[PDB]
RNA sequence: UUAAUUGCGAUAACGAACGAGACCUUAACCUACUAAAUAGGGUUGCUGGCACUUGCCGGUUGACUCUUCUUAGAGGGACUAUCGGUUUCAAGCCGAUGGAAGUUUGAGGCAAUAACAGGUCUGUGAUGCCCUUAGACGUUCUGGGCCGCACGCGCGCUACACUGACGGAGCCAGCGAGUACAACCUUGGCCGAGAGGUCUGGGUAAUCUUGUGAAACUCCGUCGUGCUGGGGAUAGAGCAUUGUAAUUAUUGCUCUUCAACGAGGAAUUCCUAGUAAGCGCAAGUCAUCAGCUUGCGUUGAUUACGUCCCUGCCCUUUGUACACACC
RNA sequence: AUCUCUCUCUAUGCUCUCUCUC
């Protein structure tokens, strides 16, 4: 069997999995085309990897993303991240320092996230409010 | 241009000369025209964003909040007043809208006129509330760019707001109105208004 | 294991809260293994607060 | 959808079942201006009628007027159950019945009466002018009379 | 923020005083020696230590240095 | 080279299932088509009298595809969501439960959803069938 | 809108006659432009869009942008 | 005692306090300190910590 | 009438309510000029700072 | 200087001790290690479907192989690192590079001395003392009552609509919690139009409920400036459910009833990044009931990075006819 | 020799008290 690499892309708790194999041309989010995913508006967001490194470093790759968790918009961000890592970890093990370069460079024009996963995770809310910083009522009289 | 062949299905225009140049969702954010001297990295411009829905870190640092896409930012301050506190997608979608409308009347590049837009409402001269007693007392303080910027902005919201509030108007083409209001011609949107007010009353203290 | 409590007995003060918590490890073992010897040997060395089970099928 | 421009045919403003029933509402819309037609129930009605929901009040020829408020006045025929209309079950005759315009007030009146006869709670609570339904005076209903 | 304890500067110029011999820039070097040498019971204490360790040597490698 | 039903859109596919439920003849509706609301946790019923029932019924046919143990508390689960309660904020309540059991009878009888034996329904060979055929014809009206 | 919910002939001839030299054609522009106010000009704009006469830039519903043809 | 592992361990953590406050109340003059609960399959162990041994044996 | 000028360094921060940044402006036009100047809001080293007023300049915010 | 009696340093003080910090707890990073039908893959069988020449999407406890995600355990990781300048060039700070991350990395949890005449004997078998002690203030049973209403405040919720509401249809979460010496969380299949019944099984736990298919959101509609399909209070009438017991609607569900309410005076709270707000959920209470709290997680802004003007606080000096200490 | 330069009303308040053993 042809050596393939696992990936994955997270935000906030949206864990996304990707898998790139060698083969015809394949990019999936979970059974269905990257020309879905969910909110129409979005659809460019985990597009925007393929169209940065060009679209024919993608005729010999098979994509295939499992994505589990957060909300929508997270889960969409998580995807794009996959298939930015995936890329790039296919670059790692199948093609050359200076092709994974450029990648890098390219991807760093914008670097949302792509190929460093995010900080930023939620803050535990405490008592005495609703929120995490924000507090309650002062009543006085 | 170009078709690359992939056993999955990819539309035409992503296709296209998409790939060769990365301007937008199908719009140009080359022109690159700032009316006023430089204001560069204060209204960012430049990086091709796709679509108006960036999640990074923009209150982390001084000024670092400069380094958002205007649509961004116009996105965001759009979102506001209790019915939308978060909910940035409907955002996106109403500037999407914004630019749409643009486009149909009087033609142009959208971004460009959005730019005039910011330029000719933010005001030179501002007014504190310097105090001299805490009284009615106010001197003419001349404003920061990015903050300017920011002013700018948020009243040209407010005004698509102001517009809302009970119309058959849905808010991007009243926004999309009061944008080229604000830009050149008329001058009678709110925002514009406001500031020329705003600018009136600092010139007539100090 | 969480228990919020108000830390006040009286309620009259401010609104303070603790949860006592209590993190609870499980840990498990499989074993494809013989009979007595196996028994004999999976009842021995015990240490203090730590519980072993040990259930059955053949 | 309708291409149908239409030209004077319709009326607007029309008197049926005594109470005034206004101008280019959407029929189920228009009926519900009526007191006990409501909402989903008038809805049900037009459709039991078979009339198209998406049409104007001045719209309505008389036939299918005539029709709805037989439905209404009669529901019982037209495979309308229990969990359906206003007074199920029922205090007077073992029927029930989905009163209209006139008649549900004037049943309250009624119902009302015979519990100040009778000094029930509810009643005495109905003649003093305080809230019934559980609540607690300590801040609700200031407005008066 | 980043003020530094007493303690851990009082354990650094202990560290400079007793083992000037050892101890050089290479913070990871630094690190391994500080843990060889000082019994410390927290790992960020140890970094710590070891930074202001690192810091000490650079000052003393531009002319000698008071305390 | 091919088609299945999750790569190909949502709600043009529900709809072009529909139009084919419509079509044929078999469907076997209850005596209670748009008289209920579709879920307790709605205030009004669905709109333009005819149909509607049918969409639901290819809307499940579709979440069975996708799947393999769904059964109809699930679905219920699935659809509804939040009932205005009015002054009281609005807690999810699950759809009208009989009128999924009915959908999934429906479907059984025309024999695109059988049963599991492990709980719940499944998708029929022929239903699967039926679904890459709407597939098909999807992407015949696409391009 | 004091009424104005009707599909009118003479209201049509209007619009047709009016769609035109104005660049942007919407429900909202048509209530500003007084003709129909509310829930029928939507369905006017729809049977404009049969073949031609108002051309579509929307890809997306409640919000409706259409330019004429030029 | 068959019922939930989590549950049991509360279980046996209440039953230890439990034991301690008996001590705590019974053994003034034996000179009580300490408890341990030790559990074995078979036997149940409990070590009491004093200072006066011989009144605890009796 | 328009004017603009470069800032270069910042004199401080004054106000009652604090906030408002005074500055060391310098003309583009001519750079023989370093004037005090009362700017509000965020402000740094080298940003073009347009002046609807000419001539008049204030210190101290009180 | 620093968040800091945090440092550096000047030094009738020197050497200290608390406190802070460190420390723990988690949240982030570990394609590193140990590992795994109670966690997911990978290839191939075994089949199902459409292309058919390989294929795509699945189902199945078939093997076998690992471990990146899910779990944990040992560990590692950042210490302000690297420069750039500034500062008696010491202490440090702001900017840039590299980094999963440079605000003490975020948030906690423990919190010193000294008190307050703060709070509680209505947590207790923690009690001093006074009282009542047999028609008892003990005790339990029956029934109310704390839930009464001309009013006045304090929390919170729902709204005042188009970014809406109302329909469809997309579809995605993390904390939990759940059976024995009782009557739990409840799936799946038939009843009913809802609620909720009902025979069955699974699950006294990573397995089953539960992928908690959660909302808000997303797309196609319908409605369209109207106290109007916005608002759902108040009223009727009816069907269930919990309970020995629902009237003073327990709650739930169906119905009809459609008021005040056009963004809110003077006032004032809360908040500087996964934060504010929107939005749910679970848990606590619980037989039944969440508008409540307590914890999660979705959605995710705007504006500061500062000053002491108001409100406090900290030390230093100063003046006090004040120590019940400016009340 | 390098300062620079800010600003006004605001009235009153009645409820104790405490040591040891060397
Ligand atoms: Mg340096
Ligand atoms: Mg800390
Ligand atoms: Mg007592
Ligand atoms: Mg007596
Ligand atoms: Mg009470
Ligand atoms: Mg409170
Ligand atoms: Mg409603
Ligand atoms: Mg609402
Ligand atoms: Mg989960
Ligand atoms: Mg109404
Ligand atoms: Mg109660
Ligand atoms: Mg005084």
């Amino acid at each position: 069997t042809v050596p393939s690499v696992q990936t994955f892309g997270k935000k906030k708790s949206a864990t996304a999995v990707a898998h790139v194999k060698a083969g015809k041309g394949l990019i999936k989010v979970n059974g269905s085309p990257i020309t879905l995913v969910q909110p129409e508006i979005l659809r460019f967001k985990v597009y925007e990897p393929l169209l940065l490194v060009g679209l024919d470093k993608f005729a010999n790759i098979d994509i295939r993303v499992k994505v589990t968790g957060g909300g929508h918009v997270s889960q969409v961000y998580a995807i794009r991240q996959a298939i930015a890592k995936g890329l790039v970890a296919y670059h790692q093990k199948f093609v050359d320092e200076q092709s994974k370069n450029e990648l890098k460079k390219a991807f760093t024009s914008y670097d949302r996230t792509l190929l460093i996963a995010d900080s930023r995770r939620p803050e535990p809310k405490k008592f005495g409010g609703r929120g995490a910083r924000s507090r309650f009522q002062k009543s006085y009289r | 241009f170009v078709p690359v062949e992939l056993a999955t299905t990819i539309p035409v225009e992503i296709q296209q000369a998409q790939q060769e140049i990365k301007l937008f969702n199908k719009w140009s954010f080359e022109d690159v025209e700032v009316k006023d001297a430089s204001l560069v990295d204060y209204i960012q411009i430049s990086k091709p964003i796709y679509v108006a829905h960036t999640a990074g870190r923009y209150a982390n640092k001084r000024f670092r909040k400069a380094q958002c896409p205007i649509v961004e930012r116009l996105t965001n301050s759009l979102m506001m007043n209790g019915r939308n506190n978060g909910k940035k997608l409907k955002a996106v979608r109403i500037v999407k809208h914004t630019l749409e409308i643009i486009n149909v009347l009087t033609d142009q590049n959208p971004l460009q006129v959005v730019v005039d837009a910011i330029i000719n409402s933010g005001p030179r001269e501002d007014t504190t509330r310097v105090g001299g007693g805490g009284a009615a007392r106010r001197q003419a303080v001349d404003v920061s760019p990015l903050r300017r910027v920011n002013q700018s902005i948020a009243l040209l919201t407010i005004g698509a707001r102001e517009a809302a509030f009970r119309n058959i108007k849905t808010i991007a083409e009243t926004l999309a109105e009061e944008l080229i209001n604000a830009a050149k011609g008329s001058s009678t949107s709110y925002a514009i208004k406001k500031k020329d007010e705003l600018e009136r009353v600092a010139k007539s203290n100090r | 294991l969480k228990i919020s409590t108000r830390k006040t007995p009286n309620g009259e003060g401010s609104k303070t809260w603790d949860t006592y918590e209590m993190r609870i490890h499980k840990r498990y073992i499989d074993l494809e293994a013989p009979a007595h010897i196996v028994k004999r040997i999976t009842q021995i060395t015990i240490e203090p607060g730590v519980d072993v089970e040990v259930i059955i099928a053949a | 959808s309708l291409v149908v421009q239409e030209q004077g045919s319709f009326q607007h403003i029309l008197r049926l079942l005594n109470t005034n029933v206004d101008g280019n509402i959407n029929v189920v819309y228009a009926l519900t201006t009526i007191r006990g037609v409501g909402r989903r129930y008038a809805n049900l009605v037009c459709k039991k009628a078979d009339v198209d929901l998406h049409k104007r009040a001045g719209e309505l020829t008389q036939e299918e007027l005539e029709r709805i408020v037989q439905i209404m006045q009669n529901p019982t025929h037209y495979k309308i159950p229990a969990w359906f209309l206003n007074r199920q079950k029922d205090v007077n005759d073992g029927k029930d019945y989905h009163s209209l315009a006139n008649n549900l007030e004037s049943k309250l009146r009624d119902d009302l009466e015979r519990l100040k006869k009778i000094r029930s709670h509810r009643g005495i609570r109905h003649f003093w002018g305080l809230r019934v339904r559980g609540q607690h005076t300590k801040t609700t209903g200031r407005r008066r009379a | 923020g980043r003020v530094r304890t007493k303690t851990v500067k009082r354990a650094s110029k202990a560290l400079i005083e007793k083992y000037y011999p050892k101890l050089t820039m290479d913070f990871q070097t630094n690190k391994r020696l500080c843990d060889e040498i000082a019994t410390i019971q927290s790992k960020r204490l140890r970094n710590k230590i070891a930074g202001y360790t690192t810091h000490l040597m650079k000052r003393i490698q531009k002319g000698p240095v008071r305390g | 080279p091919g088609v299945s039903v999750r790569d190909v859109p949502a709600q043009d596919f529900i709809n072009n299932y529909a139009s084919f439920l419509q079509r044929q003849g078999k469907l076997e509706v209850p005596g209670y088509v748009d008289i209920v609301k579709t879920s307790a946790g709605n205030e009004l019923p669905p709109q333009d009298s005819e149909g509607w029932f049918y969409k639901r019924a290819a809307s499940v046919a579709r979440h069975i595809y996708l799947r393999k143990q769904v059964g109809v508390g699930k679905l219920n689960k699935l659809y509804g969501g939040a009932k205005n309660r009015g002054v009281r904020p609005h807690k999810h309540v699950d759809a009208s439960g009989s009128i999924n059991r009915k959908v999934l009878q429906s479907l059984e009888k025309l024999g695109v959803v059988e049963i599991s034996p492990k709980g719940g329904r499944r998708i029929s060979d022929n239903g699967l069938r039926d679904l890459d055929r709407i597939a098909a014809a999807t992407l015949e009206d696409e391009e | 809108a004091k009424h104005a919910v009707v599909l009118d002939q003479d209201k049509f001839d209007r619009i047709m006659k009016e769609a035109p030299t104005y660049r942007y054609v919407s429900v909202s522009v048509l209530v500003d432009r007084f003709k129909l106010g509310g829930s029928l000009a939507r369905v006017a704009l729809r049977h404009l869009e049969n073949e031609g006469i108002i051309k579509p830039v929307s890809k997306h519903s409640k919000q409706a942008i259409y330019t004429r043809a030029t | 005692a068959i019922i939930s592992k989590k549950r049991k361990l509360v279980a046996d953590g209440v039953f230890y306090a439990e034991l301690n406050e008996f001590f705590t109340r019974e053994l003034a003059e034996e000179g009580y300190s300490g408890v341990e609960v030790r559990v074995t399959p078979t036997k149940t162990e409990i070590i009491i910590r004093a200072t006066k041994v011989q009144d605890v044996v009796g | 009438p328009v004017t603009l000028a470069k800032v270069i360094k910042v004199l401080g921060r004054t106000g009652s309510r604090g906030g408002v940044t005074q500055v060391r402006v310098e003309f583009l036009e001519d750079t023989t000029r370093t004037i005090v100047r009362n700017v509000k809001g965020p402000v740094r080293e080298g940003d073009i700072l347009v002046l609807m007023e000419s001539e008049r300049e204030a210190r101290r915010l009180r």
